[PDB]
DNA sequence: CGCCGTGTCCCTCTCGCTGGCCTATAGGTTAGACTTTAAGTCAATAC
RNA sequence: AGCGAG
DNA sequence: GTATTGACTTAAAGTCTAACCTATAGGATACTTACCAGGGACACGGCG
């Protein structure tokens, strides 16, 4: 505290302050450096506490050294917010801060798909409650029991356990020579048959459109945006051709009626 | 009559699923699998010129 | 063989591959320089007599 | 087959290079004197700060320069101390420490 | 594993407030048995041709 | 023929078809490339006959 | 398209350290044990001397 | 592009400048997708 | 202990460092031309096992001279990140997502790098920050090659994590399982039966 | 400066099939309805 | 993991 | 059949308000160091 106060006071006097005397300033810088020295000494002292605490969170979720470093951050925070005037042992206070830091790190940096904290806590709760109802009922508690013990709708139990489905690895040898990766079909690849089907569909659609009168072709084209991929309504086509909206609507109706005729439908079926 | 019946052994492919990270379609009759053309076969083709 | 050693040394040496053998051409998916792929047979000019 | 997906999708739409929306390349400058072009569309205000390829934010290089402000340093050990201690006791402790060091040096 | 969890919790167990039912966790044992009878290599899929 | 499966590949392009028909045709490959002794000569039942 | 992580502190490529012969060691004439000590914060090393 | 304009294939060390010249950005957060909306 | 006593006493007159950045400084203060010339003189004039070690070192000290390659590429300041679809995250049937086994190593690297940034920002004793730096070095090592140093980084099921170099080495690696040999379309398989009428 | 022992690294065929804790604050997000507007529609009409 | 051909 | 106007209803916004996620902080008895191969080649430390 003395070092921190010295640092703050000198920061205040760094602007529109006073030229402090050499001896007093030197002594005060010794105090500030001693404050940081004391902070480092305390942290180094309780690193053992951090390790002993993080021992109990090992084997699940993440590695051991990551837990130690998160606990070290928590202990730094505790030392920042530690009061002795309340007259209590340092370990008692720092234990809760280290526990909180480790638990938060587990919540965040443990799952490949990050579930935010509040969700993480509710799922961990669900797991514990089903574990205890497993200790009591023996058979895994059915969604009803959890929903009752958790004061949420049972569908909420469903979604809380759906969000918490850990991913798998596509590099698992499924045997016990083949990784799961090369057994999974890319379902978004050009299938090479629908591609040619679409090409021929566009070709035949263009031909059958060329059959009907030119204005008719133009109206249907610019209605569905076939020409350049931009579809518009009646008003736009009316504007571009300098005709009221209604004429375009009417010719569009006539076009649909014509193209629906069995003559120009058997050349376009088997594509839908 | 051994359980190696030809009905379970026949397989053919012209096009079908393709693997995820790479193309080179999935292998296996269970999928629509292409027949592996390994390095020995490729050496045989190189020898043929 | 020994892919890691080979690549470490090649990276250290700044080795440029001229893509002249059969394995390199196979890897990069271009015609091998053997048999029908050599420069004298590949670019035969064909026209009616 | 397990039949997975990368999410997203495909869209066969005949690629066009002829009739394309107009663009206005906007230059940004990071802290480490690195310019970065960004092809924004004309029909949208050019933002004043872009997270460039460098990985650090860069302001626009034209005029403008809105220069906003943000929260001061999220917190600080001194600030946390002032939420549990006051100035008079801290000053008293500073005096005790100062007298202790003075006694150490000269008695 | 159950023994280890029992010992670990025993430190944080309030004396005279504990009974074996609330001191024993069967989950590791059932988990080990289930992971053996499935995915253990000596627990093989019955071969009934 | 005691279960010896084999694979069938289909050349597509004009060059592939020409190579399969000329270079690889089974009736063009009688002698072994190793020693030159015929490899398609009769054996087993036919030699006995 | 690739990205890149900006390391807060430098690291050494493992291929040029552990792959026997240690190319970093041969370049710097540091024994593999010494290089492993320095790189993994087990022993200090002097980089300049006036 | 084309296997005819593939005359050489050089390999060498990639300096930090090359690494950050390839990059189109910087991955700064250790996240993959949203748990609920399943989007990047 | 000896180092600290030195630094507090004869702190000037010598600069000491620790870790990859120390190797960075060493390579920075390293003229390749003079070292190569001295090595060439030693191999030419000297003899014996000393000359043998000198000669092997000239197969790596010459390489960084003949080419205009810096010896600095060994030490990394930025780690490239492979495009996402080469390490896909796919929603398999049943919703069960499947990671790529490389997002885990990248996640570890990024977590440790961000934690190092925060530890340096806050101001931490050299013990914790040096431990964090060692962890970051180990994470990058595991990313580039698992199990080369120390026990391999293991995932669920107590199996090693498929690193970024395991994709290239071996009969199941990329160079040999997906480049020289591929699965092809327009292909079938079947049991063969003799036809003597053909 | 040789000879020896010990530690470490890389290699070990092709193809194919089947199936197995708790609380408190502050802030951002979305869903849901209201109001407006571009949009789709019908009826009568004149040339 | 069991299994087929060489 | 092709040129219009005047209503007449409708989906898509565009927006304001409310709840339900989200990033974040905190918690004071005391607890202080975790957990079966070979076969060849090359390189490093000891000893003579
Ligand atoms: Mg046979």
């Amino acid at each position: 505290e003395a070092g921190l106060y010295a640092t703050q006071l000198m920061t205040e006097l760094s602007e529109r302050g006073e030229k402090l005397p050499a001896a007093q300033r030197r002594d005060m810088m010794w105090i500030c450096r001693d404050g940081d020295r004391a902070k480092n000494h305390l942290l180094e002292a309780n690193l053992r506490l951090v390790v002993s605490l993080a021992k109990r969170y090992t084997g699940r979720g993440m590695a051991f050294l990551d837990l130690i470093q998160e606990g070290n951050l928590g202990l730094i925070r505790a030392v920042e917010k530690f009061d002795y005037t309340k007259g209590y042992k340092f370990s008692t206070y720092a234990t809760w801060w280290i526990r909180q830091a480790i638990t938060r790190a587990m919540a965040d940096q443990a799952r490949t798909i990050r579930i935010p904290v509040h969700m993480v806590e509710v799922i961990n709760k669900l797991g514990r409650i089903q574990r205890e109802l497993l200790q009591d009922l023996g058979r895994e508690p059915t969604p009803e029991e959890l929903a009752k013990e958790m004061d949420i709708t049972p569908e909420k139990v469903l979604e809380i356990q759906q969000y918490a489905r850990e991913p798998i690895s596509l590099d698992q040898t499924i045997g016990d020579d083949s990784q799961l990766g090369d057994f999974i079909e890319d379902s978004e690849a050009v299938v090479a048959v629908d591609a040619v089907s679409f090409t021929l569909l566009q070709d035949q659609l263009q031909s059958v459109l060329d059959t009907l009168s030119e204005r008719e072709a133009g109206v249907v084209r610019l209605r569905f945006g076939l020409t350049d991929g931009q579809p518009r309504t009646l008003d736009e086509i009316g504007q571009v051709y300098g005709v009221t909206r209604e004429r375009i609507r009417q010719i569009e109706s006539k076009t649909m009626s014509k193209l629906r005729h069995p003559s120009r439908s058997q050349v376009l079926r088997d594509y839908l | 009559k051994l359980h190696h019946l030809v009905d379970d052994k026949i397989h053919a492919r012209s096009t079908g699923p393709y693997s995820m990270i790479t193309q080179q379609p999935l292998g296996g009759k269970a999928q629509f699998g292409g027949q592996r053309f390994g390095e020995m076969e490729c050496w045989a083709m190189q020898a043929y010129g | 063989q020994e892919t890691t050693r080979v690549l470490t040394d090649a990276a250290i040496n700044c080795r440029s591959d001229k893509l002249n053998g059969l394995k390199e051409n196979v890897i990069i998916g271009k015609l091998i320089p053997a048999g029908t792929g050599i420069n004298r047979y590949r670019n035969i000019a064909v026209q009616p007599t | 087959v397990l039949r997975g997906s990368r999410l997203g999708a495909v869209s066969y739409e005949t690629d066009r290079n002829h009739d394309l929306a107009p663009r206005q390349i906007a230059r940004y400058r990071t802290d480490n004197g690195e310019e970065f072009e960004v092809p924004f569309a004309d029909d949208a205000e050019i933002p004043g700060t872009w997270l460039c390829r460098n990985g650090m934010e860069g302001t626009l290089i034209e005029g403008d320069l809105p220069e906003p402000k943000k929260v001061k340093p999220p917190r600080t050990h001194w600030d946390m101390l002032l939420e549990r201690r006051s100035i008079e006791e801290l000053e008293e402790l500073l005096k005790e420490r100062l007298e202790l060091i003075r006694s150490r040096r000269r008695g | 594993r159950m023994e280890r969890v029992v010992r670990e919790r025993m430190t944080t167990q309030d004396v005279e407030a504990i009974t074996p039912q609330t001191l024993i966790n069967i989950r590791p044992v059932v988990a080990a048995i289930k992971e053996f009878f499935g995915t253990s290599q000596l627990s093989q899929f019955m071969d009934q041709n | 023929f005691d279960g010896d499966q084999m694979a069938v590949h289909l050349p597509l392009s004009a060059e592939a078809q020409a190579e399969a028909r000329i270079l690889m045709l089974s009736s063009n490959n009688i002698l072994s490339p190793a020693s030159g002794r015929p490899l398609a000569m009769p054996r087993l039942d036919m030699v006995t006959g | 398209r690739m990205g890149h992580i900006e390391l807060a502190a430098p690291v050494t490529h493992i291929w040029y350290f552990k792959g026997v012969p240690s190319r970093l060691g041969y370049l710097l004439d540091l024994a593999p044990k010494d290089l492993e000590k320095i790189i993994y914060f087990a022993a200090y090393v002097i980089t300049s001397v006036d | 592009l084309d296997v005819n304009f593939f005359d050489e294939l050089r390999i060498g060390l990639a300096t930090a400048e090359d690494i950050r010249q390839w990059s189109y950005g910087e991955v700064k957060k250790p996240e993959t997708i949203n748990y609920r909306t399943l989007k990047p | 202990n000896l180092y600290r006593e030195l630094v507090d006493r004869y702190g000037e007159y010598f600069t000491g460092a620790m870790g990859a950045e120390s190797i960075q400084k060493l390579i920075e203060n390293f003229d390749i031309d003079a070292e190569a010339e001295s090595l060439r003189d030693v191999i030419r004039n000297g003899k014996g096992q000393k000359k043998l070690r000198a000669l092997k070192r000239l197969k790596v000290v010459a390489a960084f001279q003949q080419s205009g390659n810096s010896p600095m590429g060994m030490v990394l300041d930025a780690v490239p990140v492979i495009p996402p679809e080469l390490r896909p995250m796919v929603q398999l049937d049943g919703g069960r997502f499947a990671t790529s086994d490389l997002n885990d190593l990248y996640r570890r690297v990024i977590n440790r790098n961000n934690r190092l940034k925060r530890l340096i920002d806050l101001g931490a004793p050299e013990i914790i920050v040096n431990n964090e730096k060692r962890m970051l070095q180990e994470s990058v090592d595991a990313l580039f090659d698992n199990g080369r140093r120390g026990r391999p980084v293991t995932g669920p099921g107590n199996r090693p994590l498929k690193s970024l170099s395991d994709l290239l080495k071996g009969k199941q690696g990329r160079f040999r399982q997906n480049l020289l040999g591929k699965r092809v379309d327009y292909s079938g398989r079947s049991v063969i039966v003799v036809g003597p009428q053909l």
